[PDB]
C-alpha cells in the first residue's frame, strides 16, 4: 500500500504541581519509532525501533533539543488558551497537535496535514491547499490572524511537502527488512453455545502486520454485514495486530457461514468454516 | 471541555494454553483527557509488574494506552483489568474471557 | 525528523 510518517505532541498543564507534560511518539505506518516524555530529570529524545540504530550519532542530541523547544512553546500555548478562552488558572488542560505525509509505494507525496486541538476539540488546522488556516471558534480566530500575518503556511507546507518526506523515505529504506515485508493474520474459527437453539462462530485473525485487515462473514457466499459484530482492531504487544469477527447462527446451520479474511500478506483471501 | 470515556479490550497476546507463558493485555481507548489509573487483577489482587505503550492518540483526539504483563494462565486463575478515569464515576473492571 | 516551527498561538 502507501506510507506514512506521523507525529504527535500532547501537552498537559498541571496547575499546583509544577510544569506541564509534554510527549512527542512519530510513526512510520504503524510502527512507532521515536518518542520524547518531559517527564524525567533529564528527557531525551529515545528510539522505539531497533532500525533506529541506523541514524548518525549527532541525530538523538539535535531531536533532543528541537523536543525541548518545542515543549516550552506548548506551555506558553497552554497559558495563552486560558487568556483566549477566559478560563481561570485553577484547572488542568489540554493541547494537541498532530502532523504528517503521506507517499505513494513508489514514494511520491500526495498528502499532508497539520491539526491541533485544544481540550479534545478541534483548534485550528492547516487546510487541503497547505495555503491557509481554519480557525473552529472566535477564540482561535486569534491564531488565524496571526498567523497569517505572518506566513506560517508556507514554512509548515516546505516542511510537509520536503523534508517529511524525505525523512519517510529514509526511514523506510532503513527499517525495509520490517516496514515492508507484511506479516500475513493466523486465522481460526471457534465455536460457543450462546442460545439453546444458537451458537456464536468468532473468526479470529492474530499475528499480522500491517494493521489494515478484511474480516467478514459469509453466508451461502452472500455479506452477512447487519449481523455481525466486529471488535476493534487491538495491538498484540509485539508490533502485531489482532482482530475478531462474530456471528449467530441456527444449530446445526454451521455449514452455511464461510469467514473471508483479506489482508496484504495474504496471496489470496483465506477463506475459512468452523 | 470536551470528555470521552475509555473503551476496555482485555485479551491475551497469543491464544491461551494452560502452563504456556503469555503475555495479558488491557487495551484503554477513545478516552479524553490524558490522566487515567489502569491495574491489571489476578483473583482481584493488583499485579506489580505492569508495563504500558506511550500516549498516543486517534483521529478524534481521543487517547489510547496498551497496559500489559508477562503470566501464564491456568484454570482457575482469573484475570481481569480494573480502569478508572474522570469519566467514570467508579472504577470499571473487566473480566478477561479467553474467548474473546 | 522534526524541525523548530514556533508554533506560538
Amino acid at each position: 500500500g502507501s506510507h506514512s510518517m506521523r507525529y504527535f505532541y500532547t501537552s498537559v498543564s498541571r496547575p499546583g504541581l509544577g510544569e506541564p507534560r509534554f510527549i512527542i511518539v512519530g510513526y512510520v505506518d504503524d510502527t512507532q519509532f521515536v518518542r520524547f516524555d518531559s517527564d524525567a530529570a533529564s528527557p531525551r529524545m529515545e528510539q522505539r525501533a531497533p532500525w533506529m540504530g541506523q541514524v548518525e550519532p549527532e541525530y538523538w542530541d539535535q531531536q533532543t533539543q528541537i523536543a525541548k523547544d518545542t515543549a516550552q512553546t506548548f506551555r506558553v500555548n497552554l497559558n495563552t488558551a486560558l487568556r483566549y478562552y477566559n478560563q481561570s488558572a485553577a484547572g488542568s488542560h489540554t493541547f494537541q497537535t498532530m502532523f504528517g505525509c503521506e507517499v505513494w509505494a513508489d514514494g511520491r507525496f500526495f498528502h499532508g496535514y497539520r491539526q491541533y486541538a485544544y481540550d479534545g476539540a478541534d483548534y485550528i488546522a492547516l487546510n487541503e491547499d497547505l495555503r491557509s488556516w481554519t480557525a473552529a471558534d472566535t477564540a482561535a480566530q486569534n491564531t488565524q490572524r496571526k498567523w497569517e500575518a505572518a506566513g506560517e503556511a508556507e514554512r509548515h507546507r516546505a516542511y510537509l511537502e520536503r523534508e517529511c518526506v524525505e525523512w519517510l523515505r529514509r526511514y523506510l529504506e532503513m527499517g525495509k527488512e520490517t516496514l515492508q515485508r507484511a506479516d500475513p493474520p493466523k486465522a481460526h474459527v471457534t465455536h460457543h453455545p450462546a442460545s439453546d437453539r444458537e451458537a456464536t462462530l468468532r473468526c479470529w485473525a492474530l499475528g499480522f502486520y500491517p494493521a489494515e485487515i478484511s474480516l467478514t462473514w459469509q453466508r451461502d457466499g452472500e455479506d452477512q454485514t447487519q449481523d455481525t459484530e466486529l471488535v476493534e482492531t487491538r495491538p498484540g504487544g509485539d508490533g502485531t495486530f489482532q482482530k475478531w469477527a462474530a456471528v449467530v447462527v441456527p444449530s446445526g446451520e454451521e455449514q452455511r457461514y464461510t469467514c473471508r479474511v483479506q489482508h496484504e500478506g495474504l496471496p489470496e483471501p483465506l477463506t475459512l468454516t468452523w | 471541555m470536551i470528555q470521552r470515556t475509555p473503551k476496555i479490550q482485555v485479551y491475551s497476546r497469543h491464544p491461551a494454553e494452560n502452563g504456556k507463558s503469555n503475555f495479558l493485555n488491557c487495551y484503554v481507548s477513545g478516552f479524553h483527557p490524558s490522566d487515567i489509573e489502569v491495574d491489571l487483577l489476578k483473583n482481584g489482587e493488583r499485579i506489580e509488574k505492569v508495563e504500558h505503550s506511550d500516549l498516543s492518540f486517534s483521529k478524534d483526539w481521543s487517547f489510547y494506552l496498551l497496559y500489559y504483563t508477562e503470566f501464564t494462565p491456568t484454570e482457575k486463575d482469573e484475570y481481569a483489568c480494573r480502569v478508572n478515569h474522570v469519566t467514570l464515576s467508579q472504577p470499571k473492571i473487566v473480566k478477561w474471557d479467553r474467548d474473546m | 525528523t522534526l524541525i523548530d516551527l514556533t508554533e506560538l498561538i
